[PDB]
């Protein structure tokens, strides 16, 4: 099923606190597959 | 293939972003910030973090330079206020790490003009002082590029 | 003028898009951060 959880991008619309925390989410899931 | 994270600061255009750009796209004129090198043999991806002259504080700002594992000082060989300012670079970054010993590299930018204002001598004085490397570079010609973040990444891994 | 927001790179991205679209985030947060 699942190892580290892949965030989803949270849209074209996004706020940028929104994409704060995709930023730091996403940073997190590419490190954790590493 | 180890990540490496690298920050390039320095004054209002010392070329940073010309640098950057030569870095990862292979031109001058007068979006990607990541790429794929093989450094002393070892593959490595650098994602590139290129900032703005003017400063202006915010947390969100130091929390992005914060994710910097090394930084490139830029000045260009031809601005010595911006020279003069590359203190003001360092003891920024070593307060968004919170830390004495932060890999970093002096960057003389803008070699290719003959018209220089900062002698080779000077900066290489100001980097042995920091106990850092000091690379000379053109964005125009490519001299010195690959070279300095290269050396950044080299620094990185004295860590 | 202005910084070009990186478009979500898609539920089915591969690791290596989303590490392009990763790094191009960074510097479009630092830009609009105000
Ligand atoms: N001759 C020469 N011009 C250069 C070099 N690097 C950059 N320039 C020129 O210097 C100017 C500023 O470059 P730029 O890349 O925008 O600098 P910057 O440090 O990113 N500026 P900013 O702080 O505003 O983001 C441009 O005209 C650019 O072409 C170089 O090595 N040689
Ligand atoms: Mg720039």
């Amino acid at each position: 099923g699942g190892g580290p959880r892949r965030p989803r991008x949270p849209g074209d619309n996004a706020s940028i606190k929104q994409l704060h925390a995709y930023w730091q989410r996403l940073y997190a899931y590419l490190a954790a597959v590493a | 293939m180890t990540e490496y994270k690298l920050v390039v600061v320095g004054a209002v255009g010392v070329g940073k972003s010309a640098l950057t750009i030569q870095l990862i796209q292979n031109h001058f004129v007068d979006d990607s910030y990541r790429k794929q090198v093989v450094i002393d043999g070892e593959t490595c991806l650098l994602d590139i973090l290129d900032t703005a002259g003017q400063e202006e504080y915010s947390a969100m700002r130091d929390q992005y330079m914060r994710t910097g594992e090394g930084f490139l000082c830029v000045f260009a060989i031809n601005n010595t206020k911006s020279f003069e300012d590359i203190h003001h670079y360092r003891e920024q970054i070593k307060r968004v790490k919170d830390s004495e010993d932060v890999p970093m590299v002096l960057v003389g930018n803008k070699c290719d003009l003959p018209s220089r204002t900062v002698d080779t001598k000077q900066a290489q004085d100001l980097a042995r002082s920091y106990g850092i490397p000091f690379i000379e570079t053109s964005a125009k010609t490519r001299q010195g590029v690959d070279d300095a973040f290269y050396t950044l990444v080299r620094e990185i891994r004295k860590h | 003028s202005g910084p070009r927001r990186p478009r979500x790179p898609g539920d089915q991205a591969s690791l290596e898009e989303l590490h392009e679209y990763w790094a191009r985030l960074w510097n479009y947060l630092y830009r609009v951060a105000h």
